[PDB]
RNA sequence: UCUUACUAUAGUCAGGACUAUAAAGGUCCGAACGGGUUAUCGUUGCAAAGAUAUCCGAAGAACUAUGGUAAGCGAGUGAA
RNA sequence: GACAUGAGUAACAAAAAAGAGUUUAAGGUACCUAAAAGGUAUCUUAGAGUCUCGCCUAAAGCUUAUGGCUACGUCAAGUAACGGCCUCUAAGUUUAUAAUCUGAAGAUUAUGACGAUGAGAAAACUUUGGUACCAACAUUUAAAAGUGAAAAUUGUGCAGGAAGGAUAAACCGUACCUAGAAUCUGAAACAAGUAAGCUAGUAGAGAAUACGAAGGCGUGAAUGAGAUAACAAUCAUAAAGGAACUCGGCAAACUAACUACCGUAACUUAGGGAUAAGGAGAGCUCAUUAGUCUCGAACGAGUAAAAAGGAAGAAGCAUGGAAUAUUGUUGUACGACUGUUUAAUUAA
RNA sequence: CUUGGCCGUUAAAUGCGGUCUUGCAUGAAUGAUGUAACGAUACAACAGCUGUCUCUAUGAUUGACUCAGUGAAAUUGGAA
RNA sequence: UAACAGUUUUAUUAACCUCUGGUUUACCUGUUGUUUAUGUGCCUU
């Protein structure tokens, strides 16, 4: 970061969590590092 | 109301006009033989056909 | 022109009542529809009353014709006329006017 | 068109400059351009017409958009009269500004005599 | 006209008002369940 | 804005398969990274002993996971942790008659720390897309999008098979830059030793395949003070 | 007393009107067929008719105006610019067609209407006519002069027209579709 | 368990402004909150006292919560 | 008590809002087929879900209370991440004891007991009186900065601000509902009312105003679909005139907020009146830059830094652009003033 | 008695303000009297503003109306 | 003969929109705040 001082211009989002539920299948508001991973499938109980 | 409604007087508001049309406006449908509306389609052949267009194509 | 089922305003010319200096749901209403047991203790026939307004025959006298085309087949008279465009009207020689001179009445039968 | 409570400014000089319409002279309709009416005074200008006197004025031009026969219409950007008396003749010697050209066939020569516009 | 008097109205208030030890415990209220149980009421209290 | 996947198949950068959709396995899909080359990544900036131990808990009656890098858990981890997943069903705290340890992580080096923290990451990023992006459940396996919004709301906070699957696919190599890998770049590369403690014996069987990398040990340490026996499958 | 109501207001605001109809134009070009009220089939076809007609305009505005009634355009307008513009490039008009049906909900009974698009996949007009003419053939019945006519409607500006109608029949005898139907001449023999 | 007064234990009052104060004011503008000025609607009402707008107080003689005390010959409580 | 009439009428209208697909179970019809079955389509009843649209949003959301005619598989030694029970006491209570008073019933004082709305050791492992005190208000303080608490420090004002005790894990509560969509009080599925915490973000002085991420909702057919007459309600706009309306400017409209802007009268208890009145400015682009910040190497450059900034400039009918804050002045009576009152017709 | 006399305000004043007195039947802590400040008190005037009005018109939603579903009430000696 | 120029008012009733206005809730244009979707999008070797 360029400016730190508590005025700086402010470029980011601020709602972290925007368009992301669980119910809805929104899916990830970025692209993690596990993104393009198939998920592991366990066996069921 | 000042009295009360004689069965002759409320007879004549239920019955004078209001009788229920018959429908006559009814032709059959041509694919199925079925008595339909006029100028309507035929409920049995739209369900049949609208769910043999969903199997097909 | 018809225009349906008509208030007391436009079809009889009635004034009205108040608009806010206490009036209760009675802006537009007629009012008053008589008078009490010495009038007759009924509403009496002819009683300007809401309605359907319009529709009907009406005639307009003493209108000049300004205009004559044979082509086009048009008749400009002036001032207005009954109905709606395209409909159809009655068109005759004025009855509180004098006759056409006998000249044209018989060069057109001619 | 003038109507009760309306303020008109008069361009006549007899001394009033703006004046209160209290009744219309001959009719009941609203009155236009050519049309008497009774009129207050309320303010003067510096034996002229002080403030309160009641005179009769003729509407010279108002407001209102005016047809006319040829389909010419105008409007004025503010209503004015000029005062008269009840003979009809008019009580100043002088008018400045416009007034309207329906003054001619309302019977009012006198007034445009001293008009230097007609519009 | 009747009140809503019963809003807000905490059931420890009426074990402490209408209970069955608020009675026991007075001369005035050995006299209601004595009435009470005279016409043979179940709920002597609250 | 969000971009939710499909239930395609994919090539995985882990040793073994971690889902039938898999693709290959092993693949390198971007250089390595500064860590990786390294043969002992140490606790650089981190506390003393911080990474070496990786815990996670479980709700033992709703299924409900919750990793740490501490022996305990806070109110924290369970705002940070658990999105929500319908009404009556996010807990207002945690209660301790419910709230067991799953399992424990310890790797073989003792002071590379820095190899936890990763192991760590991407296991609560293998979480967040679980209860959400769950595509390979909407269809098969559970069917979730054949389920109500109630029904699916409680097999959402379910998370403990998942859990115990992202284990087997984060300790095999799985994801972008997981530093569980040692490339020599002399190229050939290896896995780091692991040891993983079950409380449950049972539980490790969610993971169809282990990496030959894992070691599996019964009980983990501090549960026994409390006098809580863990659980055998040969008995 | 004022004037005469332009279109149907449908008991609705402006802004739930226009939605609404948005919606009815939205669902009848992904899915080619809706079944709704006859009401609002009669007005969303103005606007589907309109909107097609922009899709064959090349002018930069009719791709913003197209934008502007869908509620899916990332998703919709190739589709609206590409299947759509490529069946009715030689149609003069009338790319709808409302057909009266019986009340879709039996509670109300209120008058509905089937709204689909001529010449596309869903014609339900198309599919009544191969089922008239299939019955016809195999009970050796003579086509009416209005069976007629109705095959010439439905294939004239079709991609291959009598071909794909033709299948259409086929594939009907081929199930048995018209399996215990009521021969026309047996019709004036019937009460019920 | 409503309501009036008192009592004990507690809680609440965005932000801004003026004034001698950083904090000393039955101060000012204005939300929450508390009132109920005016009008309309309603009047077998959504409501046996409501709705909408407008208006008043809003660090105080303030508002609120859970308990307690005082009432029916004599009158409890009462800014009446 | 039963059954009529009004009447198959009113009503099922909180100004949120619906549209098109899909699917499960049971059952009713039609056809296929007559070996029963099964299949295809449709309808009824009880549900579930997908795409689109909208409403609430310091809620109509989430977590919990008071409470509950909603339903019973709701799980704890303690702390983090919990209350009760238990200990201590306040206001008070007491058919407890003693003494005293008293037509009886009883009452009083003292002591005891009981009595929360308060106080109760330790823990991410644990078992004297300003040398003061923990009412209000203000200030300071967990060292990168900011913000919100907790506790404590210092100080201010008068209205002068509790009590008491200390310091190997039993029993009880744990389900659901929180009032705009099926649960509390209002006789009820009532447009009313009810406690605590949390309550995305942009933008702001702000919990104001507008939008709304998640969540919820767009009621148990307690409704649905049409039509858009009079009239009513709730609104919007309006030529010319501008209170001519009316008991009366009732209602409505005008005005409005912001700035460390300019200016501000009579009178006055000298505090005020006063935010009097009345004016000016505002958004976008840009010249310009002492310091702070950033970058490169004192200096140079930069607003992909906060700010400052001028009689600069551009576009449009309009830059307090949409929403939010409802006129100004003058003369009297009455009452000094802030307050209080007929819960639900009189607020003076 | 009375719309008391005069003055000012209005084109027009039983109102309002100032003033004079013979005040049916003002008057001094049932306080008398004069200002500042204060008031959702009451009265009057001015400017502005407006559908309050001359004089209404158009537009919007919800009802009203029709179809489908459910289904009241006051009232009624008997009624051609 | 041609050309040019001039030939009431008020009130009331009704009809009618050529004109002059008012209205315009699915028309065009401009524009503020905020949200959503899609496209695009910084410097340097
Ligand atoms: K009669
Ligand atoms: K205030
Ligand atoms: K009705
Ligand atoms: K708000
Ligand atoms: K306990
Ligand atoms: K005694
Ligand atoms: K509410
Ligand atoms: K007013
Ligand atoms: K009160
Ligand atoms: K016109
Ligand atoms: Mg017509
Ligand atoms: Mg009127
Ligand atoms: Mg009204
Ligand atoms: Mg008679
Ligand atoms: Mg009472
Ligand atoms: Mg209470
Ligand atoms: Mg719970
Ligand atoms: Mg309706
Ligand atoms: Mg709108
Ligand atoms: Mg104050
Ligand atoms: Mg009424
Ligand atoms: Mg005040
Ligand atoms: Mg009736
Ligand atoms: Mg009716
Ligand atoms: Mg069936
Ligand atoms: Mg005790
Ligand atoms: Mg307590
Ligand atoms: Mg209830
Ligand atoms: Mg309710
Ligand atoms: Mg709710
Ligand atoms: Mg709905
Ligand atoms: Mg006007
Ligand atoms: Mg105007
Ligand atoms: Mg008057
Ligand atoms: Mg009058
Ligand atoms: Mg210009
Ligand atoms: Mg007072
Ligand atoms: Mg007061
Ligand atoms: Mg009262
Ligand atoms: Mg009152
Ligand atoms: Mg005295
Ligand atoms: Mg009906
Ligand atoms: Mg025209
Ligand atoms: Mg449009
Ligand atoms: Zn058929």
């Amino acid at each position: 970061k360029r400016h730190k001082y508590p005025t700086a211009r402010v470029t980011r989002d601020n709602s972290k969590q925007r368009g992301e539920s669980a119910l809805r299948k929104s899916g990830t508001r970025w692209k993690l590092s596990v993104s393009d991973e198939p998920l592991p499938e366990p066996v069921p109980r | 109301p000042k009295k009360k409604t004689s069965h002759m007087k409320k007879r004549h508001r239920q019955m004078a006009g209001k009788a229920l049309k018959d429908v006559t406006h009814l032709n059959r449908c041509p694919a199925c033989g079925n008595l339909k509306r006029m100028h309507h389609l035929c409920s049995t052949c739209l369900g049949k056909l609208k769910g043999f267009m969903d199997r097909n194509g | 022109r018809g225009m349906g089922f008509a208030g007391g305003m436009k079809r009889h010319g009635f004034a009205g009542q108040e608009a806010s200096h206490g009036n209760s749901l009675n802006h537009r209403t007629i009012g008053s529809v008589g008078g009490s047991q010495g009038s007759g203790s009924r509403v009496l026939p002819g009683k300007k009353m809401p309605g359907r307004m319009g529709a009907q025959q009406h005639t307009v006298q003493n209108l000049p014709i300004l205009m004559v085309d044979n082509e086009l087949g048009i008749v400009v008279v002036k001032g207005a006329v009954a109905g709606h465009k395209g409909a159809v009207v009655k068109v005759q020689d004025a009855v509180k006017k004098a006759p056409p001179p006998e000249e044209f009445v018989e060069a057109t039968k001619q | 068109m003038i109507q009760l409570k309306t303020m008109l400014n008069c361009i006549d000089n007899s001394g009033a400059a703006l004046v209160e319409c209290a009744m219309v002279v001959g009719q009941k309709r609203h009155a236009s351009i050519g049309d008497r009416i009774v009129v207050v005074v309320q303010k003067q200008r510096g034996t002229k017409v002080k403030r309160g006197d009641i005179r009769h004025a003729v509407v010279v031009r108002t407001k209102q958009k005016v047809q006319r026969r040829d389909g010419s219409v105008v409007r004025f950007d503010d209503n004015a009269c000029v005062l008269i008396n009840k003979a009809g003749d008019p009580i100043g010697s002088r008018i400045n500004g416009v007034v309207g050209q329906e003054l001619r066939k309302k019977k009012w020569s006198k007034i445009l005599s001293m008009a230097p516009m007609q519009a | 006209g009747p009140r809503p008097t019963m809003s807000g109205a905490t059931r420890l208030v009426q074990k402490r008002r209408h209970g069955f030890l608020s009675r026991v415990k007075t001369k005035n209220g050995q006299k209601t369940l004595k009435r009470r149980l005279a016409k043979g009421r179940l709920r002597l209290s609250a | 804005s969000t971009h939710p996947t499909t239930a395609i198949p994919k090539p995985t950068t882990a040793v073994l398969k971690t889902s039938p959709l898999a693709e290959e396995t092993a693949v390198e899909l971007k250089s390595p990274s500064r860590l990786q080359l390294k043969s002992e990544p140490g606790n650089k900036g981190n506390p003393k002993g911080h990474g070496d131990r990786i815990w996670a808990f479980h709700h033992i009656e709703q299924g409900q996971v919750i990793y740490s890098t501490k022996p305990v858990i806070s109110h924290q981890h369970l705002i940070r942790q658990q999105p929500f997943t319908g009404k009556n069903l996010v807990p207002r705290k945690i209660r301790k008659d419910y709230w067991r340890p799953l399992a424990m992580i310890e790797l073989a080096g003792k002071d590379q720390g820095a190899v936890g923290r990763s192991v760590y990451q991407k296991l609560r990023e293998f979480k967040k897309r679980h209860e959400l992006d769950w595509a390979n459940e909407a269809e098969e396996g559970r069917k979730l999008m054949h389920k109500s919004k109630r029904e699916r709301g409680q097999e959402l906070n379910d998370q403990k098979p998942n859990s115990v699957a992202d284990m087997a696919a984060v300790l095999a190599g799985a994801g972008k830059g997981n530093l569980m890998w040692q490339v020599s770049r002399l190229v050939k590369r290896q896995l780091r030793r692991a040891t993983v403690y079950w409380t449950n014996e049972q539980d490790k069987f969610h993971a169809r395949e282990w990496s030959d990398n894992v070691s599996h040990e019964v009980g983990i340490p501090g549960e026994a003070e409390k006098k809580r026996m863990p659980i055998r499958m040969s008995s | 007393a004022g004037a005469h109501v332009k279109y149907r207001h449908l008991s609705r605001s402006s802004a739930h009107r226009q939605a609404l109809l948005r919606n009815l134009v939205t669902s009848l070009i992904k899915n080619e067929t809706i079944h709704t009220t006859y009401p609002k089939a009669k007005e969303a076809q103005r606007l589907a008719e309109k909107l097609i007609t922009l899709s064959k305009r090349d002018t930069e505005t009719a791709r913003r105006s197209a934008q502007g009634i869908l509620y899916t355009p990332d998703q919709l307008l190739p589709k609206l610019f590409g299947e759509i513009r490529e069946r009715y490039a030689n149609r003069p008009g009338g790319y709808t067609r409302v057909l009266r049906t019986e009340p879709k909900d039996q509670y109300s009974q209120a008058p509905s209407a089937i709204l689909e698009l001529v010449d596309g996949p869903k014609d339900m007009r198309f599919a009544m006519t191969a089922a008239t003419v299939a019955r016809d053939r195999e009970q050796k019945t003579e086509s009416t002069d209005l069976t007629k006519k109705n095959m010439d409607k439905v294939t004239r500006f079709r991609k291959d027209g009598m071909r794909a109608f033709e299948d259409m029949v086929a594939s009907l005898r081929d199930m048995k579709f018209t399996a215990g139907a009521i021969n026309p001449k047996e019709w004036k023999k019937l009460d019920r």
